[PDB]
């Protein structure tokens, strides 16, 4: 979360903090179920092992709500390479059962053909996570969050020096330093409508943190809703 | 007040300070303010001595002026006694300030402007942005009068080509001639240029060594003095490939690389260990696409948002941290390319006049941790010290460049798992990662920093912050940071949100910043820190040093066990 400010309790209640090993998450959590996160298929290759401490607000310290969860199983793609920038998208069903209160809120799956046509069509979309508080300054501390605005497909096409896909689609600022970073892996992004926040979608690659000219190159998660749905009910 | 049409018009500093006399409460209401007045008294009594004519009043309400003193000067002058530009009084160049800023701030130091902190006889003063004059004072003129309070080469391809004839080094020490039997017989072990020459006690170059001019020096037999001299500074990001010649298209992340190294020295001078650099005894002889915080490159769907949140034992197997026998601490940050010798920076041994409390008995050496508490035998090794070395281009008087020095230990050469060297090959390779763009990563542990600045409210992190700064274009480093850049100087960092601690300045000197590139399988390194000003301070880019410039002098190191 490059710039940004701090996830007030209960903002940001589908986040989770992925800890590890160590139990410092080496990626953003969503909370999805009772049993259930959402992370992208590139934290898989980041792990020894790990769980889910939902409701953490600061990795300096536990400051309430902290409830220690373990991933019963991941539901990877079967179509996920990393070299189609695509389906990085990871389920983690749990071993111990997500406790839906404070900070503990998942993000459910709206219409698919009006996720169409409103979510992707939206202006600004919502980023929060332990991210870099800077392109590269230091972890943040607390669970902050972030807004960044849409971006028209050709202008992420010339923006990367990669394939653009049928879903990724870029989301920042063009030259002003903010957007998801280091601490995101798999940060949840997010929507308001209503006051429903709805997952439009997490960076999965980009050059640097909100350089000069990039963008988060986020997921299309209404291109996948029917396979979000369908690994939802995977392992 | 005396005259009733003054209450008539509506208060006015003028007709009470100028028309006539103003006291302290009528320039008080007039002004609508109590500090304005007293510092307007405060101008108006600079010209106590002074206040005849009118203009010389002005001058001293505009100031640029300081008699005696001049520790309450506030103007603005530029201009010394000797009429050299005075250093950036916000900076900290280009040496090291025993007033630090966080302790006398009394001078009201300003960056375009002179101060006096010490409240100096002959007046304000300065240290000199040339290095000839360790500090000159700042000549202010009087207020009133033109009258002043107190009187008024490059070389080319680092000596490949080079011809000068100057014997004095920076320091001071005298160079010993190149004709003499022991540096007759290191001209047959270092192979030279055919196309140079070498002759007496002169800075000289023949073998390719970018490590700039230097001569032979008294003492051990080969050791190398740098003649005072100035070189220039040379852009590397304008070029595109040139004779490259890779790819059509443009892809920064995911490649893969398998191939061999090219030495530079005779493997009978350097023995085990030399073609074997650039890589890994676990990761990388396996030629195997390891764990998280390489992956940042090689995977395809992660370019920005990876953060494996952690760095585990071992991830810098060629990074040294040194103790004293004063309490546990690290001098000078360290790189190793093998055990028996040790990459440390020169300012630490050699800075204080008297050169004492910097010896061979107080430094030890742990290498390839994760914290400097846990070690094991086939870790690394540990030996005692018998004569340190250090570079005559350094003292408490000149510019602190090219700090870099080394260490001679007793026992011999050897290598471990978590202990191999970095190669350093020519810029083909190196043009294709410019033209290609691709992602590094830079070492340290975090003691360098503790050294030069002080923690308060916050215990000095034992764990290195593994944060990078990628490669940024030379500009932003000069006009980030204001220490001036050598040729043997590198620059690194990224666009960056000031107010938080340096990313990957939390380190030690000589961390090396390691960037993977398509046509080695090892991993390049561009840059050995140093001495930096936004490292040693709050948030900016940290500095390097040019590699490829400190890269040919390590061969006669190991023959002198054989010698
Ligand atoms: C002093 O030098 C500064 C550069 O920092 C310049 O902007 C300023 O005009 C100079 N002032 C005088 C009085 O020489
Ligand atoms: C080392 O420096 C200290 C200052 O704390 C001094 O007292 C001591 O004598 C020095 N050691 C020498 C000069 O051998």
């Amino acid at each position: 979360i490059v710039g940004g400010q701090e996830c007030k309790d209960g903002e940001c209640p589908w986040q989770a903090l992925l800890i590890n090993e160590e139990n410092e998450g080496f990626c953003g959590g969503t909370i999805l179920s009772e049993f259930y996160i959402l992370t992208a298929a590139h934290c898989l290759y980041q792990a020894k092992r790990f769980k889910v401490r939902v409701g953490d607000r600061n990795t300096e310290q536990e400051e309430g709500g902290e409830a220690v969860h373990e991933v019963e199983v991941v539901i990877k793609h079967n179509r996920f390479t990393k070299e189609t920038y695509d389906f990085d998208i990871a389920v983690l069903r749990l071993k111990t059962p997500i406790t839906f209160r404070m900070n503990v809120a998942p993000a459910c799956l709206p219409e698919r053909d009006w996720a169409e046509s409103t979510l992707m069509t939206q202006k600004t979309g919502i980023v929060s996570g332990f991210g870099r508080t800077h392109e590269k300054g230091r972890q943040s501390t607390r669970l902050k969050m972030l807004e960044v605005p849409y971006v028209d497909r050709n202008s992420c096409k010339l923006s990367s020096s990669f394939i653009i896909t049928q879903n990724m689609f870029c989301a920042g600022y063009d030259t002003k330093q903010e957007d998801a970073c280091q601490g995101d892996a798999g940060g949840p992004h997010v929507t308001r409508f209503k006051d429903t926040y709805f997952v439009t979608g997490i960076v999965s690659w980009g050059e640097g943190c909100a350089r000069k000219g990039k963008y988060g190159i986020y997921t299309k998660v209404t291109a996948f809703l029917k396979w979000i749905d369908r690994s939802m009910k995977t392992r | 007040a005396n005259t009733f049409l003054e209450e008539v018009r509506k208060g006015n500093l003028e007709r009470e300070c100028v028309e006539e006399t103003c006291s302290y409460e009528e320039a008080f209401e007039a002004l609508e303010s109590s500090t304005a007045t007293d510092v307007f008294w405060a101008k108006y009594t600079a010209c106590e001595t002074a206040r005849t004519p009118r203009d010389k009043l002005a001058a001293c309400l505009e100031g640029n002026c300081a008699e005696g003193l001049g520790t309450n000067y506030r103007g603005h002058v530029n201009i010394t006694r000797s009429g050299i530009e005075c250093q950036l009084w916000r900076s900290r160049y280009p040496h090291k300030p025993e007033i630090n800023s966080t302790t006398h701030p009394g001078a009201d130091l300003q960056e375009n402007f002179c101060r006096n902190p010490d409240s100096s006889t002959t007046g304000p003063w300065c240290y000199t942005t040339d290095p000839t004059v360790r500090r000159q004072e700042c000549s202010i003129p009087v207020c009133g009068q033109d009258q002043v309070t107190v009187a008024m080469q490059c070389v080319p391809d680092r000596g490949q080509q080079y011809q000068g004839r100057l014997a004095v080094t920076t320091h001071g020490l005298p160079c010993l001639a190149w004709a003499s039997a022991q540096a007759k017989a290191l001209s047959k072990h270092q192979d030279f240029n055919s196309a140079v020459q070498l002759v007496e006690n002169f800075c000289r170059n023949p073998d390719g060594d970018e490590e700039g001019v230097w001569c032979y020096v008294a003492g051990k037999p080969g050791d190398f003095g740098y003649c005072d001299l100035n070189y220039c500074e040379e852009a590397v990001e304008e070029e595109t490939g040139d004779g490259l010649d890779e790819d059509s298209d443009r892809a920064i992340e995911g490649r893969t690389a398998t191939s061999e190294y090219q030495t530079f020295f005779n493997p009978r001078t350097f023995g085990s260990g030399e073609a074997d650099c650039g890589l890994r005894p676990l990761f990388e002889k396996k030629s195997l696409e390891d764990k998280t915080e390489r992956e940042l490159l090689e995977s395809y769907i992660d370019g920005r948002i990876v953060e494996g949140s952690d760095a585990e034992i071992g991830m810098s197997p060629w990074q040294v941290m040194l103790f004293r026998k004063s309490p546990q601490e690290l001098l000078c940050g360290a790189s190793l390319i093998s055990d028996r010798w040790v990459l440390t920076a020169a300012h630490c041994l050699l800075y204080p006049p008297w050169d004492k409390n910097f010896t061979e008995n107080d430094l030890l050496v742990r290498i390839g941790k994760h914290s400097r508490t846990r070690y094991e035998r086939n870790i690394e090794k540990i030996s005692m010290l018998e004569k340190i070395y250090i570079h005559p281009r350094y003292n408490w008087r000149e510019n602190l460049d090219r700090d870099i020095a080394l260490m001679k230990l007793k026992k011999p050469v050897a290598f471990s798992d978590y202990i191999h060297p970095v190669c350093l090959p020519d810029r083909e390779t190196a043009a294709s990662l410019l033209q290609a763009g691709y992602k590094g990563r830079v070492t340290g542990w975090g003691n360098l920093k503790e050294t030069w600045t002080a923690n308060v409210g916050k215990g000095q992190p034992s764990v290195l912050q593994v944060v990078n700064l990628p490669i940024v274009e030379r500009p932003v480093c000069k006009d980030s940071t204001r220490i001036r850049i050598t040729d043997n100087m590198f620059c690194a960092g990224y666009k960056p949100d000031e107010g938080k601690r340096g990313d990957a300045c939390e380190g030690d000197a000589g961390g090396p910043f390691v960037m993977k590139s398509p046509f080695n399988n090892r991993w390049y390194q561009m840059g050995i820190v140093s001495w930096g000003e936004g490292c040693d301070r709050d948030g900016k880019y940290g500095f390097y040093t040019h590699v490829f410039r400190l890269k040919k002098w390590i061969q006669k190191v190991i023959d002198q066990f054989g010698e």
